[PDB]
């Protein structure tokens, strides 16, 4: 309920590199065209969380970001994907 | 379906994402060749626009690492030689679902949950790289790899080596490598990397560079992310690193493709596809009881070469019930599919015979 806006901040500003630069997410007015358009992927929180933790392709294994943050972004994305 | 692939067959394909389309198991057919409008799609980054197909023959290709470096156009490549080859195009991810099936407890893995449809068999046509290299004086002394670079225009604001699709394979492949401008008798499509495609026979999809804009003979592998740490075979919980094996040579594989779901009791023709990667498939066995009993299958259609798949088939006579259809391939040097493939963190190269079993209700 509250931890969403944190995910959104993580998604648009706080992340390095920013998710929005690679991803498309309608809710965030993100138009990143390199990784999957996340509205089409409509991934669950667990999928997001693992991707950002373990890394995938050009996403590296997370190192400069704590777990409360990861779960925030995992909650935000999974929720808003294809609203 | 996504626009740049609006022409493809929506019913034949699972849309995992706009970057990621898998062929349904029932759609392969029994001709070997995969209908172009059903061939799978896997793109690591953004896609170029159609405008690069406006002038196919003017598309340029910088060839360095040769005694006489030159940028060539497709027009000039067409003059230097002609080669045609049938190969299996198959992502390293094909089968990732089956690795996810084996994760216990906390163990978690990312990536497209491909089953078997990130694979097709196609006939490429174009110029061989050996011709193009010998045209330019031969390779520079001590070249050890063929390194090709994707033509995508990378979006500004990020480090190029993080996103460029640039792969290196050993120079032992020069004899087999092809810069194809044509697929299955048609000008190469945008989806499949027209107007020009490096094709490395026997190797995973990642190594077949769509819209190749440079091709270099190099003493070292490229340091691009996609080569250094991605597409590497490591243990669960490990990170990818350039000492680990990369996804190069494809291993022996097969799956059942027909019948896919239901069948009447009696004679039933069970078929699928099989290949040995770098080698021809020598033989295939099928089981209807999921491993307990094996019978030798029959090859169907012609032999399109060592890097192509064969169709095989078995005539079985079946009583009513739920069967479990599985295939097990041996290539020409005697390599057999294991029951299940050793786990790896990224989930590449799945080639187990149990995981992709088909469930057949004979009614
Ligand atoms: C450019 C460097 C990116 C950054 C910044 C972010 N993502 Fe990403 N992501 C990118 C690509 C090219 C891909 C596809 C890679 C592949 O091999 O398919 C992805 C993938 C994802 C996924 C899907 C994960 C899966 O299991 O398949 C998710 C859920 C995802 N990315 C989320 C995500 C988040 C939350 C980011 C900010 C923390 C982020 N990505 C950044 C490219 C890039
Ligand atoms: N340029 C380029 N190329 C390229 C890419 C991209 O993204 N880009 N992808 C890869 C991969 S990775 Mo995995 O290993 S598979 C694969 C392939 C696919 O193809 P299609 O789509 O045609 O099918 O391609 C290849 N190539």
């Amino acid at each position: 309920e509250d931890k969403l806006a944190l995910g959104r901040e993580i998604f648009l500003e706080r992340s390095e590199p920013q998710c929005a630069l690679c991803h498309t997410l309608a809710d965030a007015e993100a138009v990143g065209e390199v990784g999957p358009n996340l509205d089409e992927l409509k991934p669950d929180a667990e999928r997001v969380n693992t991707a950002v933790t373990n890394g995938i392709g050009p996403m590296p294994a997370n190192e400069i970001l704590t777990d409360e943050e990861i779960e925030a972004v995992a909650l935000y994305v999974s929720t808003v994907a294809g609203k | 379906l996504p626009d740049y692939v609006a022409w493809k067959d929506a019913d034949a394909l699972i849309v995992h994402s706009d970057k990621t389309l898998e062929t349904k198991r029932s759609e392969f057919g029994t001709s070997i060749i995969t209908p172009e409008e059903k061939l799978y799609i896997r793109n690591n980054v953004n896609t170029p626009p159609e405008s690069i197909l406006a002038d196919r023959d003017g598309w340029k290709v910088e060839i360095s690492g040769v005694k006489e470096p030159r940028t060539l156009t497709v027009a000039e490549l067409k003059t230097l030689g002609l080669v045609t080859a049938a190969t299996v195009l198959q992502c390293s991810g094909n089968g990732r679902k089956y690795f996810k099936d084996q994760l216990t407890g906390d163990q978690k893995m990312s990536g497209t949950p491909w089953t078997v449809g990130a694979a097709g068999c196609v006939i490429w046509s174009g110029v061989p790289l050996k011709a193009v290299v010998d045209a330019l004086g031969g390779p520079a002394e001590g070249a050890r790899f063929i390194t090709g670079t994707g033509g995508e225009e990378l979006p500004a604001g990020l480090d190029p080596k993080l996103l460029v699709v640039e792969r290196s394979v050993p120079i032992s492949n020069l004899d087999n490598v092809i810069l194809a401008w044509e697929m299955n008798g048609r000008p190469l499509s945008l989806a499949h990397g027209g107007p020009l495609r490096m094709v490395v026979p026997g190797y995973s999809g990642v190594n077949n560079i769509k819209y190749v804009k440079a091709v270099a003979m190099t003493e070292v592998e490229t340091d691009a992310k996609i080569q250094k740490t991605s597409y590497r075979v490591h243990a669960l919980g490990e990170k990818g690193s350039p000492d680990q094996p990369s996804v190069w040579e494809q291993p022996v594989k097969s799956w059942i493709t027909t019948p896919h779901e239901a069948a009447k009791a009696g004679q039933v023709q069970i078929a699928g596809v099989a290949f040995g990667g770098m080698n021809a498939c020598k033989s295939v066995e099928v089981s209807v009881d999921g491993g307990q009993t094996w019978q030798e299958a029959e090859f169907i259609g012609p032999d399109l070469g060592r890097f192509a798949w064969r169709v095989f088939a078995l005539s079985a006579d079946l009583a009513r019930g739920t069967y479990t259809l599985v295939s097990r391939a041996t290539d020409t040097e005697g390599n057999v599919q294991p029951e299940e493939t050793e786990m790896n963190g990224a989930g590449y190269g799945h080639n187990g015979w149990r995981a992709p079993a088909v469930k057949l209700t004979v009614a």
